DNA sequence: CAGCGAGAGAGAG
DNA sequence: CTCTCTCTCGCTGACCTCTCGAT
RNA sequence: AUCGAGAGG
């Protein structure tokens, strides 16, 4: 992330949420969790349609 | 590996050998100038590089925010004011192993015990 | 601003990465078969080998960029003048090679200039690319990604309602002259 | 007070301004304004001129910078 | 495994040493071409050690190859098989010497007996292959 | 190719406070890469900090 | 004046920014255990600051009630949803 | 409770602490040879599996 | 995008 | 030679429902 | 009709 110094290998640079969602996510945090989220989506939308194609 | 390159008409030396006396002489051909060559080695290819390690260190390269800073420093300094990256190459096979970098003394200083080559 | 052609050159290092005789040849947008960077250095009068190496090599120590460009100095020994490798340029004699010449200045770094007398420029810029080239082939810096934001850029309203205006104005251009062409009457 | 740093609740009131000078649509209305101020212009100018030519001649149409009512 | 092997952790080591392909790529760390006139004597110091050593009983231009003492370690190879396969694949075209296992720093001397030596060389990187199932680039123990 | 670009990316930078020097106008330096680029290009996303 | 720049991603991977305009000043003990945990910038030099985290978050986003303590896609749900629900879309 | 939630956030704490002695470790490059996988990917499996184990 | 359907293009006996 | 790969290069496929706005 | 866009699961 921009606000991450360079060559951070840490769990928090790396996207690790320490925190619990009744605490609340970083801003850091909630964008890793926002490209898990959208990858999920991506992945949902892709599943749905090969397997269409699958079973048909 | 040195490359030559004749001095008169700016091409490429090509390596030659005297069989009488048995040597190496870099001989160009788009012009006759021929040479004696210091270097007993004519091509060397590494399949492993530690060169690129480092690559552009500078002077400013020791300013730059984005780079981090270390509490360590190099015993050549005796200043801890540093910068330390992980290598510039991009290899299958990676060491982790921080590179640092200080001002003082413009000397890099490397963290692993394994080698202090260069 | 004017008319607006996206350029496309490629620069292309043959050979699989433990397969030997690696050579560098750049395709020109005009011609069909990728000429040798060297023969193209020599067409925009860059003629010492060295010279070459220095454009496309930025620091004289580093031994396998030059390893990498002795099989191209190999390929571009054999072409040592500009007029040759001017003339050795397409398919289709001394209109190739002023054709060449032309296709130099239009479609080679089309952004940087179009005219004669900035080819040292284009030069300089080539070695560049072929030293990136270089440097992702030695594996010291990875490939450049598409997916990245500041590449991307995001074209508003105005620039496309502008280029459908440029087009439009064109067509009416076009239709005025016919106009006057078609009749001295008026 | 002018010499103490700034707290989150005050960066608040720069993201007011901004947002009133700029409104939320800035971007569209910048490309457009834009457009219509210099891109037009440029437009006509580039590839205006119209050449006829005759053997005995020759007429040129070029054009003056647009005007949008 | 085979029948009636368990708990055979070196037997495994060494079907896993078998069949994981290893190339002369795989092992060097170096390739550097010299031209050495005589063959007794050398520029390099550490070869003129091993010609001394080769008091036991062609092109001057050599291939002289560095190779990575922790692969070796990991691999069944030795580097006098390194070097027995070299000479396998060459069938007396060319001559080998090898530094000793036990010498810290170990050099893999090639003379023909320059182009033909490189390209050889690449043919011998690429294309030697030495204590291995072909298709097969790693295998790994597990229970 | 220009020496000393940290005191010219300094007056550039005091130029685009000023506003002499366009604030959508970009400019990066990168010290290993030696390398300035400044792009007065359009449809490049800035954020205001 | 200078005190704001403009920045485009080509020059956001060169400078260094701070979430909070606090985490620069200088920090030489007991903490309520619901502030969610915040690792230490431990950064030298910031070369800017980010205005407010939750700039970065759309309109949409904007409208959300506390998306940081709730989880991203029903986040994205909940954006589409608003566009689909009703509204005085004007006064006029 | 705010007992468990001390225990939750030394667990993280305690997690956060042997990633970084880990990542000391593959600083100094006194780490094992791994073989079958570079030695990054050791590393990365062994702080992904940590944090793992952590939030269980 | 891949495979399978072809056809150049050798090709190593 | 020469069938025998063998390395190229073409193409054809990939769940319903409800608006609307343009032609 | 067609095409396009959008939205729902
Ligand atoms: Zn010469
Ligand atoms: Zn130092």
């Amino acid at each position: 992330l921009p606000h991450f110094s360079k060559d951070d290998y840490s769990p928090e640079s790396k996207g690790f949420v320490e925190n619990s969602y009744l605490r609340g996510l970083t801003p850091q945090e909630f964008f890793f969790h926002a490209m898990g989220g959208r990858e999920g989506l991506i992945d949902t939308a892709v599943k749905t349609a090969e397997t269409g194609y699958i079973q048909r | 590996t040195t490359f030559r390159f004749c001095r008169d008409c700016n091409n490429m030396l090509y390596p030659r050998e005297d069989k009488e006396n048995n040597r190496l002489l870099f001989e160009c051909r788009t012009c006759s100038y021929v040479e004696e060559a210091g270097s007993p080695l004519v091509y060397r290819h590494e399949l492993i590089t530690n060169i690129g390690e480092t690559a552009g260190v500078v002077q400013d390269i020791g300013s730059d925010p984005t780079l981090p800073r270390s509490d360590r420093e190099c015993p050549k300094c005796h200043s801890r004011e540093n910068v330390f990256f992980q290598s510039q190459q991009r290899r299958k096979d990676t060491s982790m192993v921080l590179f640092f970098v200080c001002l003082s003394c413009s000397h890099i200083f490397t963290s692993d015990q394994k080698n202090k080559r260069t | 601003k004017g008319s607006r052609f996206i350029s496309t050159l490629q620069v292309k290092l043959y050979g699989r990465e433990g397969s030997s005789a690696r050579t560098i040849k750049a395709t020109l947008p005009y011609i069909k078969q990728d000429i040798p960077i060297v023969i193209i250095f020599r067409a925009l009068g860059i003629i010492p080998d060295g010279e070459i190496l220095e454009h496309i090599c930025y620091d004289v120590n580093d031994w396998q960029m030059l390893e990498m460009l002795k099989p191209c100095v190999e390929d571009g020994f054999v072409i040592q003048d500009r007029e040759t490798a001017l003339d050795f340029i397409g398919r289709r004699k001394e209109k190739r090679i002023q054709y060449a010449k032309d296709i130099l200045q239009k479609e080679f770094l089309p952004h940087i200039t179009q005219l004669e007398g900035f080819e040292s420029r284009k030069a300089f810029f080539l070695g560049y690319m072929i030293n990136r080239l270089l440097l992702c082939a030695l594996d010291r810096k990875d490939q450049d990604d598409r997916d990245h934001f500041g590449k991307k850029r995001l074209d508003l309203a105005g620039p496309l309602l502008a280029q459908l205006f440029k087009t439009l104005f064109k067509k009416l251009t076009k239709d005025i002259f016919r106009y006057m062409q078609r009749t001295v009457e008026e | 007070d002018e010499s103490a740093p700034i707290t989150a609740e005050d960066s608040w009131a720069v993201i007011s301004a901004f947002f009133r000078e700029k409104g939320l649509v800035s971007q569209q209305l910048d490309s457009f304004n834009q457009f219509v101020d210099y891109t037009l212009q440029d437009i006509i100018c580039e590839d205006s001129t119209l050449i006829l030519e005759q053997l005995a001649r020759k007429y040129e149409i070029s054009f003056g910078k647009i005007y949008v009512t | 495994l085979e029948p009636g092997h368990a708990a055979d952790q070196e037997q495994a080591k060494l079907i896993r040493s078998a069949i994981e392909h290893t190339t002369l790529k795989s092992v060097t760390i170096a390739s550097e071409i010299y031209y050495d006139p005589d063959p007794r004597s050398t520029v390099i110091p550490e070869d003129e050690e091993i010609i001394q050593l080769h008091f036991s009983l062609q092109s001057p231009w050599l291939l002289r190859l560095e190779l990575d003492r922790a692969a070796m370690n990991d691999k069944d190879l030795t580097m006098g098989q390194v070097g027995e396969r070299i000479k396998q694949t060459f069938k007396n075209d060319l001559f080998v010497i090898w530094s000793e296992d036990n010498d810290e720093k170990l050099i893999i001397r090639c003379r023909v007996v320059d182009h033909m030596l490189k390209k050889i060389e690449n043919t011998m990187l690429e294309n030697i292959t030495l204590r291995g199932v072909e298709n097969i680039e790693r295998v790994v123990m597990m229970k | 190719v220009h020496r000393n670009p940290a005191r010219l990316m300094e007056t550039l930078r005091t130029l685009r406070r000023k506003g002499d020097i366009n604030p959508e106008v970009s400019m990066i330096r990168d010290i290993r890469e030696k390398e300035l680029k400044i792009f007065t290009d359009a449809g490049r996303v800035y954020r205001p900090l | 004046e200078g005190l704001v720049e403009y920045i485009d991603a080509e020059e956001e991977e060169s400078i260094l920014i701070a979430m909070q305009p606090e985490d620069l000043e200088p920090a030489e003990l007991d903490v309520d255990p619901a502030k969610r945990i915040r690792v230490s910038h431990h950064a030298t030099t910031f070369t800017h600051c980010e205005i407010h985290p939750s700039m970065i978050l759309g309109v949409a986003a904007s409208i959300i009630p506390f998306p940081d303590h709730n989880q991203s896609p029903r986040n994205t749900y909940q954006s589409a949803m608003g566009k689909q629900a009703m509204g005085v879309f004007l006064t006029n | 409770d705010g007992p468990t939630m001390r225990e939750i956030t030394e667990t993280i704490a305690e997690a956060k602490k042997k990633v970084l002695d880990v990542t000391k470790e593959a600083q100094a490059n006194l780490l094992t040879a791994k073989h079958g996988m570079t030695l990054r990917e050791s590393f990365e499996d062994n702080v992904v599996r940590f944090l793992n184990e952590a939030r269980d």
